[PDB]
């Protein structure tokens, strides 16, 4: 299949995600509460724990980006949500000449060359192409705070043509086979009839309020 | 452009394409002048009582032989987690634990916390396959991806470099970790009492006490060792001038 891009502008805390159905792959890039003042809004540890990730899949894979103490909190969440962690992808950040971008943060011992993405599994995933890709990504840091587009290709080779959902995605992330959720998206674009029906009946006035 | 696609197409790992795999030398020199003589002890770490290793260590490097290192006796995470590492760590101290690429990334963190540390860095050893494209291995059956790296977790208890080492993948059955881990550790200037558990004849190094089952020889004496750190040298970082004596 190749279903075109769909998205929902929302607060992910408040959306009833049971209307979306089940997905072969979930990816999340959460604004973790990295104990620090930040220019963007974060989710508390409790809000992250409370996300209704368990409703989104029966059998399949979770990709969870983690940094700092979220390396531990993310593992907690992953387990809490019913996943076992079975891989860890790192993205080695380079410039246009394949040289590592090396940033240092106070309170840290080492410069950081990489970002980590935990890979979890739930249930009995069957018909996935394990072992086509390897667990290191080498790719160019484009915009600040973006993930590399390579992850989408890795996921598509792993699970071609299946339905996928991204949480905390940006507009540039929208893509065929994916539904993207986040609060910087532009309204709502849904095409899957099943999803369109369930959304209309859950949200007849089109409004996604604090429940 | 897309090195993941390129790996699928050719079997060359993306890291093969990373390029470039001060008085940092003056500081290497001060480390060398500070370093204790190499000390080492053959010991069966399962049967041996860890508390005999004194004094308490500033740094512990722990390299248990995981079965995953041997594809073509090993320590399990059960065995490792039961080591009494908190009994020999100084109240302010660091640990570097080689955790492999599998369930160790989780269990090694449980270990660190069990021993009283918090994980503060994750150092990845990324392995290139420039001399052997393709030529892949039987996935651990839970693996989703080809595993091409190993992690060394850094932990701290109490109150320069990047977190990547890139080398060519060693030949099968070669169990050694990159010597660069030592350079990273020593450059932190954390103290001069440095223990390497499950070291080997081949890893013995100035500035370190090496303890392991396969050592052919020993020179370790607890009193002699302790005398290297007696006043006025008790609190040296290992990156400063020796203190003048007469
Ligand atoms: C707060 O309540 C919210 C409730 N419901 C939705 C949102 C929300 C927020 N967003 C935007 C796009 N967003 C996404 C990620 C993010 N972060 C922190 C910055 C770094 C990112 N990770 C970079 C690593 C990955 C590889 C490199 C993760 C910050 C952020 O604003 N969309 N929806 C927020």
């Amino acid at each position: 299949r190749l279903f075109p891009p769909q998205w929902i502008c929302c607060d992910i805390r408040y959306l009833d995600v049971s209307i979306l159905g089940k997905f072969a792959v979930v990816m999340a890039d959460p604004p973790w509460d990295i104990h620090m003042e930040l220019p963007y809004g974060t989710l508390t540890d409790d809000e992250m724990r409370r996300l209704n990730i368990p409703v989104l899949q029966d059998d399949g894979f979770l990709f969870l980006w983690v940094t700092g103490r979220a390396m531990e909190l993310g593992r907690e969440c992953l387990n809490l949500w019913g996943y076992e962690r079975v891989d860890e992808i790192i993205w080695v950040k380079t410039n246009q000449l394949q040289r590592i971008i090396r940033t240092g943060r106070t309170g840290h011992w080492l410069n950081h060359g990489k970002e980590h993405c935990l890979v979890g599994v739930k249930g009995n995933p069957q018909g996935f192409n394990q072992g086509l890709d390897c667990d290191v990504i080498v790719a160019e840091v484009r915009s600040t705070s973006h993930k590399p587009d390579e992850i989408y290709g890795m996921i598509e080779r792993l699970s071609p043509g299946t339905r996928k959902i991204e949480l905390f995605g940006r507009p540039h992330n929208v893509q065929p086979n994916w539904i993207t959720l986040g609060n910087q998206l532009d309204g709502i674009h849904l095409l899957d009839p099943d999803v369109v029906a369930r959304f209309k009946q859950r949200y007849p006035d089109g409004i996604i309020s604090k429940p | 452009n897309d090195y993941c696609q390129h790996f699928v197409d050719t079997g060359h790992r993306p890291q093969n394409f990373i390029r470039d795999v001060e008085l940092i030398r003056l500081k290497d020199e001060l480390i060398a002048k500070s370093n204790t003589p190499p000390m080492y002890l053959q010991a069966d770490i399962e049967a041996f009582d860890i508390r005999e290793l004194t004094p308490k260590f500033d740094v512990i490097l722990l390299e248990p032989p995981l079965e995953e290192y041997y594809r073509e006796k090993c320590w399990t995470w059960d065995d490792i987690m039961k080591l009494e590492i908190d009994e020999i760590a100084a109240p302010r101290s660091f640990i570097f634990l080689w955790c492999g690429s599998g369930e160790g990334l989780d269990l090694g963190r449980v270990c660190l916390r069990k021993w009283g540390y918090r994980r503060c860095e994750d150092i990845c050893w990324i392995k290139t396959n420039k001399n052997n494209p393709g030529k892949t291995k039987t996935l651990d059956p839970k693996a989703v991806f080809q595993r091409t790296k190993e992690h060394c977790l850094m932990g701290i208890k109490g109150t320069v470099d990047i977190d990547l080492i890139i080398t060519e993948e060693p030949e099968i059955g070669n169990i050694e970790k990159p010597v660069e881990i030592f350079h990273i550790i020593e450059h932190f200037c954390l103290g001069r009492r440095r223990l390497h558990l499950f070291g080997r004849d081949s890893t013995i190094r100035p500035g370190w006490l090496t303890v392991g089952p396969t050592l052919t020889n020993s020179n370790y004496n607890a009193e002699t060792y302790a005398s290297y750190f007696s006043a006025p040298n008790s609190y040296l970082t290992g990156c400063t001038e020796e203190i003048e004596r007469l």
